[PDB]
Formats: structure tokens, sequence, C-alpha cells
């Protein structure tokens, strides 16, 4: 009915990836998932005809668009005519997946040239911040167009939450909401619960899957992934373990009960601070309130 | 603010001035020392009393000679309007030079 | 003044009035005060802001205006006029409503005596229209004509007060009094009639002049400045803001309820390499017909609950009938309307009101067994 | 009908004024 | 000597007389970021609390804003109450006409903004009529903002159409107590610059004078509604950095409907309370059973880039060796736009970011400072 | 006729009385009703107490309606004879003389209303000998004057006095008057290297 932009947010990274390799008994995951993409994102081209694809790949170092290639590269073919994909499918097949194998084969040998330094950075908030502003580019350039994202991530039971993804991509959430453009997540890995994307595709009116084996991957993909947003509000939506939409305190880290905040720059305190001063915004905190909080309530003899 | 006009000091008493009270300036100052007469306009909007007063005062006060000031008005309420900026003035220049000197203004009406 | 909340509290009559009001207040006040026996007070200690805006729907008044300048006719002429422009001319002219005291609970009624003033020379004096001997006015009104005269010369005593010298203009004709120049000829000078006295535009010049003063002091109730006038804003410094500035610091604690080596991550690397290079063979995504099933299984399931959930989300129609849902929603009401001054009461933790907080968990224990 | 919860309303403030007074 | 359509023919086609044509239109844009370039992180009052009182009077019947005032600006005033909550989510806000010299309440004080597009559309119904009074409508917004806490910034929004307003007393006094109560006063003016409004202004605001805004068009009107939904930044001397006590509900899932503590009334789902185990309708708001504020944390987040807002991009000299020829988030194309060969390279739209050095075209200049508000090169930096 | 009656509803009516003592409170009572946004309008006369001294900065000046040249009476004895004896001594003709004294005082009117250079306000003349005389007025007004604002008629008038007043009411860029219409002390400093 009406066309579609799919942007996938995928998140690569060898220590992730050679963590879930040791964790699972099969070697090589991240030829699976890629060839799960490879086939989903032919089957999201096959969908329609006007439909449109981007792929974002957050590597150790930052990011990197997959599809369409750096425009350099598709100015100057120079000739790089790798025979990774079969020639004889489909044309408008053919071409994306064969610039996406020969965007990974440069990414990887890039990332193995930067093998030495090993980062504590995650870079998926600033992928999912590309992917947002490349549906605004194609949404205004183009007049309407539907659009939607996946973020095929992995944890592979190491990574753990982090704290500095909490302000980016509850930023991107708004955005997402701004431009109906629902976040769909795709998280691989030993850990269940992971709460910052399952308040993102809760809140972007997305869907949620978990899953802990990289093989069968396309039939997951091409089953609950496929909601394209022209039947988004006719098809309800597979995702279990609804999200609570809480978040973590700034001195303690655990899940917030009944608690406090700074009128300051709202950072959440399950338990007073000491020094009656905020820990965040540095601001001195009057007796009075602080008082009358810490004070017993009452109860008759 | 503290400008020099030629040799004289001028004891402006805001942080900002106009050009046309520069060049009122310029020109009274022209005036008192060529002497004569003249007839000057200044627009309105600008402070032409406050301007006036600023130089007539220091150019009395830093020349040994210590003329007088005659300023004759047309109605008492500009009287003491221009008691009033004098009083702003006056006030000033004891700010700035950090003691009040040997000054005397006084407004003169009737008795009633 | 009368908005503090104990004025609010004790204003028995403004709240049997919001009670006349409201509708859903009726029958919250009858199952929870009539009934269930709450405090006047406790019930009235958490809606302060609706009895406050029920203070300030009625108890603010217009602006003084010329109430008589808009009193315009329209054979036959037709006035209208409403109670809130009767209480206007009342409070802009005492002269009217010194009248009216005397005038219609005595002798003649009220629609009479408005005629009777708009019919009459007073009407035309204190509308500023110059008046004329030929107009029959209204024998009863009239006598209080002079009487009026009366009033503005004690309006003069209630407003000649002395001035600042900025805009002192007596100060301007007497700054010397031995003027004895050319006198100002007829077109300076106030214009006179034939016999040579004046013609009586100054009278109505003066009572505009009296009724503006008389608007601008009507505000002065209880609903070195000179140097400030004369300075200039523009040669003074610009506004510097002086707003706060905050620093946010991110070193937030991780959240609280393995080591790859470089070699490992390397050969894994090298094999992806050549995992890709030789045959990226897509056809091996296809499941092999009972992970597929099971995968399909769980999905299955998992959208069985979500549409569950999901399948149904004014108020929705139920089985209950009017009478028993009604029973429900009221008892529901009285039990929040409990809780809800149990926990204020609770969580304000004033020891001397303890005790009936420990009333209310009574209440509350009552709730419990009316359930 | 309101009629009868009015009159309960003023029989209740009738006898509270009577109460505090 | 004659008259005057007797002279000469007007001549009117020929009073009209007729490669570097870009530079002219970047300059204007050039001199409208010149505004915009000096930014730091101001410290802004989250917790809002805005009366919001609209003018409707004789003098909104004026023709001059097609159709007529009073519709647009309650039009406007719907879009404002939607972006409002939509930005400030945990605020609260009533609405307060003037009408006939009177103030009238439509809408009490409270978090949900549909009870306040209720409230406009009601009120777009009626006509304007009377002469409207700036005293009444400030003793009932400094009634109403009253009962709010201390840490809540207690602001007052105020679209006057008129150019005269009629009070009953002192406006001076009112004016003296709402500096005493701490409240803050906007004015969004209609016709000219009244003196009354410009003192309130300058007096409710610690001596800015920049509060009292004068529209010139109806895409002004936009602006200066879409500028009002930011907080406004709080003085030095204010010291009411209190902590707030809030609870984060659990949504439910229920196949049986109950009776919320809210309304009283059958609702499917809901957010039970964690303090009281009381369930409400909408989010955020108070609760109403042991009167404990209950957001969620994405409404945190939605007013958390207030706090830190992103320094805005420096366009690159042409001069200078560009570091990527596409833009670092989309890709796109930068344009040579090259007008001429002896024009050379002229104004590249190329924009950095200071803290990661990345380049972005002005699509993405655009949507990284007004929608999004993280820099995607600030996170793809292995900081 | 009931034109004032119009007026009322939007400004306090308030008239210079030949009584000085009424006149200055009627005077007080124009500026505290200019203050506080009710609104006023001061009648006077352009020959008389209020013309003379009397300031009307900021907003007791938002306009300065001059209804009509003011010449004075000129079948007056006194004033045939000193124009007689200046056309005898002074070679000043009689009319030039009569526009010059009408014109220095609609321009004293005029010139009352400004203090300050962010004061704003009209300056209507509502006469048609006015447009005559433009060069008879002082030369600040006259630059002020365009060459295609002699000859209104009211109602383009009131549209010029609407665009005026919604373009005054904007906050001025700093930058576009930080060293052309007001001068800091480095500004002062700058012009004087400059002149010498
Ligand atoms: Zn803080
Ligand atoms: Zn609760
Ligand atoms: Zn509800
Ligand atoms: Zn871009
Ligand atoms: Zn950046």
């Amino acid at each position: 009915e009406s066309p579609s932009l799919l942007t996938v947010i995928i998140e690569i990274a060898p220590k992730l990836w050679t963590t879930f390799d040791e964790e699972g008994n099969e070697k090589g995951s991240i030829i699976k998932v890629l060839e799960a993409l490879i086939v989903f994102l032919n089957a999201h081209l096959a969908f329609n005809s006007a439909n449109k694809v981007a792929v974002i790949a957050a590597y150790s170092q930052g990011i990197k668009y997959l599809y369409p290639e750096s425009t350099s590269a598709l100015k100057a073919s120079t000739r790089s005519d790798l025979k990774i994909i079969n020639s004889d499918m489909y044309r408008r097949f053919r071409n994306v997946d064969e610039t996406l194998v020969e965007e990974i084969y440069k990414l990887f040998e890039l990332e193995k040239k930067q093998i030495e330094q090993n980062s504590q950075r995650s870079t998926l908030a600033g992928a999912m911040s590309a992917g947002l502003t490349y549906v605004n580019r194609i949404s205004k350039e183009s007049v309407s167009l539907k659009s939607r994202l996946l973020v095929l991530t992995c944890g592979s039971g190491s990574s753990k939450d982090e704290i500095f993804q909490y302000i980016p991509i509850m930023n991107c959430i708004f955005s997402a909401t701004k431009m109906k453009c629902p976040i769909d997540v795709v998280k691989i890995g030993g850990s269940k619960e992971s709460t910052f994307l399952q308040q993102t595709t809760d809140a972007t009116n997305g869907v949620y899957l978990h899953v802990e084996s990289t093989e069968g991957l396309i039939q997951y993909l091409a089953t609950a992934m496929f909601i394209d947003p022209s039947l988004r509000p006719i098809i309800v939506k597979p995702n279990h373990g609804s999200v609570d939409f809480r978040t973590s305190c700034y001195l303690t880290g655990r899940v917030v009960a009944v608690g406090f905040i700074c009128s300051v720059c709202l950072c959440v305190l399950s338990i007073i601070p000491p020094g009656n001063k905020c820990p965040a915004c540095d601001s001195q905190f009057d007796e009075h309130v602080i008082a009358k909080l810490k004070r017993k309530p009452v109860v008759p003899r | 603010m503290k400008f020099y006009i030629d040799d004289l000091p001028v004891l402006f008493p805001y942080p900002k001035i106009y050009p046309e009270q520069y060049n009122y300036m310029c020109d009274i100052k022209k005036t008192l020392d060529v002497g004569g007469n003249s007839i000057l306009e200044m627009p309105s909007g600008t402070g032409k009393t406050v301007s006036l007063l600023s130089l007539t005062i220091a150019y009395q006060m830093h020349y040994p000679e210590h003329r007088k000031i005659i300023y004759c008005s047309r109605t008492m309420s500009e009287i003491e309007k221009a008691l009033v900026e004098l009083e702003n003035l006056m006030d000033y220049r004891t700010k700035e030079l950090g003691y009040q000197e040997d000054f005397r203004g006084l407004g003169l009406t009737s008795r009633k | 003044d009368s908005l503090s909340k104990e004025k609010l509290l004790t204003n028995l009559k403004l709240q049997q009035s919001l009670l006349k009001g409201n509708k859903v207040l009726m029958k919250v006040f009858q199952e929870t005060v009539i009934n269930a026996g709450l405090p006047p007070s406790e019930f009235w200690s958490t809606r302060i802001p609706l009895l406050r805006a029920f203070a300030l729907s009625t108890s603010q008044k217009v602006g003084p205006y010329n109430v008589l300048s808009t009193i315009k006719p329209v054979n036959k002429v037709n006035v209208n006029l409403s109670r809130e422009k009767i209480l206007n001319i009342f409070e802009n002219y005492p002269i009217v409503k010194k009248a009216y005291t005397d005038n219609v609970p005595k002798n003649f009624k009220e629609p009479e005596f408005w005629a009777r003033f708009f019919s009459s020379k007073l009407f035309r004096k204190l509308r500023g229209e110059k008046i004329m001997q030929n107009d029959r006015g209204d024998v009863i009104i009239d006598r209080y004509l002079t009487l009026d005269q009366e009033f503005d010369r004690k309006d003069d005593d209630m407003l000649l007060h002395p001035v600042k010298k900025i805009i002192d203009l007596d100060g301007n004709i007497q700054d010397d009094p031995v003027v004895r120049g050319n006198r100002p000829d007829f077109t300076m000078q106030p214009g006179v009639d034939i016999n040579g006295n004046s013609d009586g535009t100054v009278d109505i010049l003066k009572g505009m002049n009296r009724l503006s003063e008389k608007m601008i002091m009507a505000l002065k109730n209880e609903y070195n400045d000179e140097r400030n006038e004369l300075k200039i804003d523009d040669l003074n410094e610009s506004y510097k803001t002086n707003y706060a500035i905050i620093h946010l610091k991110r070193n937030a604690h991780e959240k609280t309820t393995l080591k790859v080596s470089n070699q490992q991550m390397l050969q894994q690397l090298s094999l992806v390499m050549d995992n890709l290079i030789n045959k990226l063979d897509l056809n091996q995504v296809v499941p092999n017909n009972e992970v597929s099933n099971k995968i399909n299984k769980r999905v299955i399931t998992a959208i069985k609950i979500n549409a569950k959930q999901a399948k149904h989300n004014l108020e929705v129609k139920s089985t209950l009938p009017i009478d028993l849902l009604e029973s429900c929603r009221m008892l529901h009401t009285t039990c929040c309307e409990f809780l809800k001054h149990f926990y204020i009461h609770f969580q304000s933790g004033e020891q001397k009101q303890a005790s009936t907080v420990k009333k209310l968990y009574n209440h509350l224990k009552d709730c419990i067994e009316k359930l | 009908e309101e009629r009868e919860n009015e009159k309960t309303l003023n029989d209740y403030y009738a006898a509270l004024a009577k109460k505090q007074a | 000597g004659g008259y005057a359509w007797e002279d000469e023919i007007k001549r009117s086609w020929d009073l009209v007389k007729v490669m570097a044509s870009l530079v002219a239109s970047i300059v204007e844009a050039r001199k409208k970021r010149t505004a915009k370039k000096n930014i730091t992180p101001y410290q802004r009052g989250i917790i809002r609390s805005l009366i919001l009182t609209l003018d409707c009077s004789e003098a909104m019947l004026e023709k001059d804003l097609r159709p007529n005032r009073h519709a647009m600006i309650i039009q406007y005033a719907i879009d404002f109450v939607h972006e409002f909550f939509d930005q400030n989510p945990i605020s609260q806000m009533g609405i307060i006409i003037m009408r006939n010299g009177l103030a009238q309440l439509v809408s009490q004080v409270s978090g949900n903004p549909q009870d306040h597009i209720d409230a406009l559309k009601s009120i777009r119904k009626q006509e304007p009529k009377g002469n409207p009074s700036l005293q009444n409508a400030l003793e009932m917004a400094r009634g109403l903002l009253l009962p709010v806490p201390a840490h809540c910034t207690r602001e007052v929004l105020i679209v006057f159409g008129s150019l005269s307003t009629t009070d009953p007393g002192d406006i001076h006094q009112t004016i003296d107590s709402l500096v005493s109560e701490k409240i803050r006063v906007k004015v969004l003016g209609l016709s000219a610059q009244v003196a009354i409004c410009k003192e309130l202004c300058k007096a409710t605001n610690y001596g800015d004078e920049s509060f009292y805004k004068i529209l010139l068009d109806e895409t002004h009107l936009k602006e200066l509604f879409n500028e009002a939904v930011t907080p406004l930044p709080v003085n030095k001397i204010n010291k009411g950095f209190t902590l707030v006590k809030m609870g984060f509900p659990t949504r439910i899932f229920e196949d049986t409907p109950t009776f919320c503590s809210c309304h009283s009334k059958l609702v499917y789902g809901g957010y039970f309370c964690p303090n009281c185990h009381s369930k409400v309708c909408s989010l955020p708001t108070v609760c109403p059973c042991c009167d404990l504020m209950l957001i969620l944390s994405t409404h945190l987040a939605r007013s958390y880039h207030h706090l830190m807002p992103l320094k805005t991009f420096a366009e690159v000299p042409t001069t200078e060796k560009f570091r990527s020829e596409d833009c670092f988030s989309c890709q796109s194309r930068f344009p040579i736009l090259k007008n001429h060969k002896n024009g050379k390279l002229l104004t590249s739209s190329r924009y950095r970011c200071e803290d990661c050095k990345q380049e972005f075209c002005v699509d993405c200049d655009v949507f990284i400072h007004e929608i999004l508000h993280n820099c995607p090169g600030c996170e793809s930096k292995p900081v | 006729m009931g034109i004032l009656d119009e007026v009322w509803k939007h400004k306090l009516i308030l008239v210079e009385t030949p009584d000085a003592q009424e006149t200055s409170l009627a005077l007080e009572t124009y500026r505290k009703a200019c203050s506080n946004g009710r609104g006023a309008i001061l009648l006077s006369v352009a020959r008389g107490k209020v013309s003379e001294g009397i300031d009307f900065d900021h907003q007791y000046g938002r306009t300065v309606l001059m209804i009509g040249i003011p010449f004075q009476y000129t079948e007056s004895r006194i004033l045939k004879a000193r124009l007689e004896f200046m056309r005898e001594n002074y070679r000043i003709r009689e009319n030039d003389f009569l526009s010059f004294d009408a014109m220095r005082h609609a321009a004293q009117c005029l010139g009352r209303v400004l203090r300050g250079k962010d004061d704003y306000g009209v300056m209507v003349l509502a006469d048609r000998r006015f447009s005559r005389k433009r060069s008879q007025l002082p030369k600040w007004i006259a630059q002020g004057l365009s060459d295609a604002d002699l000859n209104l008629s009211t109602d383009m008038a009131i549209s010029n006095t609407k665009q005026f007043l919604r373009t005054m009411a904007q906050p001025t860029d700093p930058k576009d008057q930080e060293g052309v219409s007001v001068w800091s002390y480095e500004d002062l400093i700058k012009h004087q290297n400059s002149r010498k």
C-alpha cells in the first residue's frame, strides 16, 4: 500500500561476538546473523518495489554505513566486484547484498587493523541516532514515506547494562515518537532482561525479541520483525515480558522504588545523599525539607 | 565616564553617551573658549540638560578662572528637573572623585 | 485575608453555595460526610483550590468606568438597564444612590425612579451635557441637584492635594507674582455670554476631569523618586542576567541487583574472513523443520498472551446492573476518600492530630467491614 | 430527586450549627 | 499647473528596472545563526506550573488576524497545550480567560492535557466580549499558584490582545504581590507595547525586559508560542533546591476491569502506585490516594535535554581541508556549490561539532539540534 | 454628538483647566492613568501651561495629536502692532512671523515628548497648512519627516501608526546600535582618534 524504509542498526563487535562464540556450542555466529540479515533485507525489498533499505554497523571505534556505500566509493567504482554472492539472482537484491558484504569486508579489515586498542565505549546509541537522521533525510527528501528501525544487538552474557546509554537512547525514543518510526530490537545473548532497549521498543510501538541461538534467525525476522509500518495498527505485537519503565538510582545503582529526585538536574536517588548535597548538580539543600522527609510518620499509642 | 575634550576633563554621569551630546559639548567648549554668544539646537530625546550641566560644571572646576554659571529656564518645573539632573551629576562627581568638593547649587523662585 | 486556608475552611455559607452549585459533589458529600461521618474540615482540607476558585468566581468586581456614557437611547425609544449597570451607577455616582435611598423605599418604586432620573436635568449634568433652562427635567430629582453640587466641592475636598515639583503648574503660574503684562485675549480665556458670565462649558470640563480623577482615586484602596524619573534609561548599562549555571557529573553507579584475549579475538575474526570469502551460501538460513516449529510455537504463545492482554483496553460497558454498579461506585468513592484523608494525615505527621488519624483508621476498618 | 438530598443537607447543616453553638 | 490626472501617464510599466547569486541567500542565514552563537547550559526549572491567560474582549474581534484573534489564539493555545505537555510532562497547567472585566477559570490546575484541550474547545464556541482586566486575572493566577510547592517554579503566561485594561484596584500592589511570591510573568501582546505589561514583565522577571513579546505576523506567533514551552532559566538568588518524593508506578495488565482511584470508573488498564497500591488512569499525575507524584522514566528523559543543551554547530571555512565529502550521519553529498569557475569554492555546507570534530549537513544541523538531542559523532567517539 | 462616548470606553478624558491647581491635579491623574495601563488622553492647548516645561516621556506620550496649526488671534491689535514694528525695523514679513510663531509652538509641543533614544511616539499634525511649512520645523523633525508623509488622510495615517507601533515594540539588536546611535567609552576614544 505505502512504501517504507527499513534501517538496520546492527551492532558488530568482535569482543561481543567472540564471547557469544565461546558461550555457544557453534562458532562463527556473525556469519549466521549476517546471512539472516541479508535474507531479511531481500525479503523486505521483495515486500514492495519502492521500499528502501539502510544498514549501520556499530563497531568498537564508532559507526559505519553499509548500504548505501560511501559515496566516494560509489563514484570511483575502479573495480571491486568480489564474488561473494552469485550474480544470477534478482538484480535489486544483488546490488544491496554485494554492497553490504563489501562493506562488511572493508569494516572487518579496518577493525583488524585497529585490533590493538580495546574500547570500553559502545557505539550503539550513536548508530541509532545516525539511523534516525537517515530516517529524517529519507522522509523529508521524498514526498510521504513510512519508516522503521531494526537493532541487532548482542550482549553475549558479558556486556551488562550501561549507564551512559541511558541519556542518548532515551532522546532517540522521543525523536522516533516524533516521526512515528518504530524501533525494533533483536537481542542475541544470555542476558534475558535488557532494560533500556525494552523501554525503547515499548515506547516506540515496536517489538522486542530476545533469542538465544543464532541459527534459525530468519524465521524470527520474517515472522515477528516483518511488521511493515503500513500494517502496524492491525497487527498485535508478539512482545512478551512487558517492561516496567523504571530507572536506576545514582548513588546505589539499584532499581528504584518510591524515591527522591532533585529539582535541579532530575537525577534519581533511592536514598538521601550524604552531606545534604546532590551528587550530580552539586546543589546545596536546605535542612528543613530533608528533615521533614527523614522524619517518621505518626501513630498513636 | 571620564573623558577629555582638548585639555578639559569631563565627568559624564552615565556609562554611555550619545554622539549628539559629544558634538554639543565640543561646540559649547569652543564657544566658551572663543567667547561671544551662540544659539544651539539639541534634538529632544538626547540628554541636553545633563550634558550641558556636565561640561559647564567641568569647565568651571578645571579652569582656574572659576566662572560662575547662570542657568535660565522658562519654568519652575524645568528648574526642578535641572536641579535633579544637577543632583545626579554632583553625586556621580563625588563618587568618582571620592570627595565632596566646595559646591553650592540653589534654585530660585517666588515666596509662594 | 479572606483567601487564607482557615477562612475557606470556616466559610460555611461559601461551602453551602458551592454544594448548591456542584452536582457530583452532592453525591460525594452525601455518601461521605452525611453518612460515614467525616468532619467538614477534613473533607474541605483537600479541596481548598475548588473553594478558592468558587470564591474568586464571585468575589471579583469590574473596574470603574463611565457608566452614564454607555446609556444612550436605542416615536418610542428604549434603554436597557442591567443590574451590573445599576451597581456601577451607584458606585461611580453617590448622588444617584443618595436619591435611591430616600426615594425608592418611600414614595415611588424603582423603574419609576429610573425613568424620572433619565428624564431629569441631573442625568444631563452628570453625563456632561450643557444644562439648558428650556428643558423641564424632573421636579423630584432636581432638588438633589444643588446637593450634588455640594458633593462636587466635597470631591475637591478629597482631591486637592499637593503634588511634586516636577509637574507643579501652580508653581508655574506663581513663579513670579508681579506679572502684569498683556492680558490674554478671549481666545485664551474661557468663553462668556453676552452678559459676561460663563457659558458653562468649563463646568463640564471640570466635571469630566473630576470623573477621571474619581475613577483613578477609586483604585487606591485596600483591594527621591524624581531622580528615578529624570534619569535616562538608555545611557545606563544594559541588564546583565544573573541566571545560575549548573554542571552535571556523569559518575553514576553501575546497575546492581568474561575476559577474552586478543589472539582468540583475531583468530575468530580470521575464521570469519575465510568463511566470508569462499562461499556465502544464503540457503543455509532455512531451519530444519524442528527449530522452525519451536520458534513458531514460541511466537504463537507470545502473541496469544499479547492478544489476550490487548483484546480490550467514557467507561467501558459492564454486565453489572445500574443500581449495583452505582452502589459499588459510591462505596469505592468513599473508601478512596477515606484512604486519601488517612494517607495525607499519616504523612503530614503531626502528633497532635495523630489520634484523629486513628479515628480514620477505625473508619478504614469499617470500610473493610463495609466491603 | 435532589430536593430531598438538599433538604437533608440543610437539616445536617442546621444540626451542625446547633452543635458548635 | 493643472489637475493631477491630466499631467502625464503614470508609466507603471517603466518603473521596474532590470555567478555568486547564492551568497546573498547565505549571508542572511549566517546573520540568523550569528544570534545563536553564544550558548551555555543555563539552569532551568523543569517542574513548572503555568497559568495561561487568554484575552476575550471586544478588542479580540479585530480582523487584522485572519479569521479573528479569538479563534486563532484559541487554536494556537490548543497547540501550545499539546506541545507544553509533550515537552514538560510533569508540569501543571491552568487556563484563565479575561471576559467582561471578569477573570473566568475554565480549567483547574492539573497535569492532564486533555482537560485543557476540552476547556479550550468549549471556549472556542463562545464569542468574546467585554473590557479586559489584568488585575483580576493576575489575582486568580496568584490564588491558583498559592498551593503549588516551592520546588515548582510558578509561571503565568498572558496573551493580552487589548491595549487598555480596567482594574478594580491598584495593579502595582498586585505586581508587588506577584514579585513577593516569586511568580514570573511573560506577556505576549498582540498590538503594541502597553506600559503596565512591560513593567509587570520587568518586575516579575528580576529586571529582564525581554519577557514582553510583541509579534509581527502569523508565523511569529507560532515562533513565540514555540519559544514559550521551554522552561524559564532560574536566577542565582533562588535557593529552593528541594528534593521531591515520587514513585514510579507499574503498568498492570488485567482482563477484568476495575475501579480507578482518580475517576471512580471502569478502566481496563492502569498504573499501580508503588506507595499505596492504588491504580491511576493517566500519567504523570499526583496519586489521588497518597499525594505522591507518579511519573515514568521517559517523563524525566523528555525534559532531561534542557539540562545540557548541545553546543551549536560551526560552519567550516571553505579554505580548510574537508574531513569528509559525505555527511557523518546520512552521507549526504556535500554540494561543491561552484557558482562559477572564477567564483571558486564558496559557502561549503559542512557543519562541524566541537566535541567530536565531525561534519554534518544543514539537514542534520536542523535535526540534531531540535528533534534529536544527542550528536551521533559524540556517541560514536570511544571516550 | 457622542464622539467622546466612544473615547470613554478606551481612555479616560482629562482636560486642562485655567485654574492651575485643577490642571496640575489633572496632569498627575493623567500620569497615574498612563502608569497603570488604564489609558488616558490629555486635551490641552498649545500656548497654555501644559505645553511649556511639562514632559511626556516614555508611556506618557505615545501619541501627540496636534489639532491644527496654533496661530494666534490675528485681529488683536497687539499682534498686528508687533508685526508692523518688526516689518518696519527687522524687515520680517507678517505672514512669515505668524508662521514662525505657530510653528515654534507646534515644534515645542512635538519636542516635549522624546526623552531617551528608546522612546517612541507619533507626532500627527491635523491641518492642511502644515504641509507647506515643513522647512520651518526643526531639522531633526524635518529629517524624520519623509517626503511621502506630507498629505496623509485619516485611514492610512491609522495604518502607518499601527505599523510603527508594531515595529517599535520589538527588542532592537544591540549590534545595530553599539556605535552608531550610542557610544561607550572606547567608542568615544576611537571617534576622537579618528577625528585627530
Ligand atoms: Zn541535582
Ligand atoms: Zn498512591
Ligand atoms: Zn483517570
Ligand atoms: Zn546529514
Ligand atoms: Zn558531536
